[PDB]
């Protein structure tokens, strides 16, 4: 329906806020999350991955499929590297460090 | 859109400031002949750009009804405005033909026009 409007008008119209379209704005988006300080900080430390995924489908309805890690973070020694590199779905026994990100499709609230 | 065309004629120009002229001339005096009378004159509404517009107009403008709207055939806000449903006739002309090499290719703004309107 927007394909078509861009078309008719080669721009995007405004409009009224209306319940239908306030409904509309309902959505998913893609979103990382840190487990330093946040409501799954206490999982991070050494949990599997599986736990921290039922977690957040379960309470918050919150969908996990990747783990954006830190490049230097299986090396014992210390670095000052923050580059960080992605992996795609790990599996239930997947370890998790402090210093991870975490991608999730987060439900919209208001 | 704030006028109301009805039985007229909507010549849509895929013209440009650097296109060679194709003479509208010839189009507007066989329907500006003196054989019709001046309620019987059909309204002649250019559709395309002013650029190209401006360098035919010593050639139109000793002429009744003909009026100008800026802007481009492909779009459906200029085609709705010129009420396209209430025409007479149409007519899609091209003035980009010594530009592209290819001879089959030439044809591709005038078809798209004809697709656009007919949807």
């Amino acid at each position: 329906e927007l394909e078509a409007l861009i078309a008719e008008e080669n721009a995007l119209r405004g409009g009224y806020s209306t319940p239908q379209t306030l409904a509309n704005r309902d959505r998913c988006r893609v979103a990382q999350l840190a487990l330093l300080d946040g409501p799954f900080a206490d999982l991070g430390d050494g949990g599997c991955y599986g736990d921290l995924f039922c977690k957040a489908l379960k309470t918050y309805n919150m969908l996990c499929f990747g783990i954006y890690r830190l490049r230097d973070a299986h090396l014992s020694t210390p670095s000052q590297c923050t580059k960080r590199y992605v992996i795609t779905n790990p599996p239930y026994e997947f370890e998790l460090v402090p210093t991870d990100l975490i991608f999730c499709l987060m439900q919209f609230d208001s | 859109a704030m006028t109301v065309l009805s039985g007229h004629v909507v010549v849509c120009i895929f013209g440009d400031v650097s296109s060679a002229l194709i003479g509208l001339r010839n189009l507007v005096m066989p329907l500006r002949a003196s054989n019709f009378h001046y309620h019987e004159l059909k309204h002649i509404v250019f559709v395309g750009s002013i650029e190209y517009l401006k360098r035919e107009w010593e050639t139109l403008h000793n002429f009744p009804k003909v009026s100008i709207l800026p802007g481009t055939p492909l779009s459906r806000a200029d085609l709705r405005a010129v009420n396209i449903n209430l025409c007479d006739m149409c007519v899609i002309l091209s003035a980009n033909q010594n530009n592209i090499d290819d001879t089959s290719l030439q044809d591709k703004e005038c078809i798209l026009a004809s697709l656009n309107i007919k949807s």
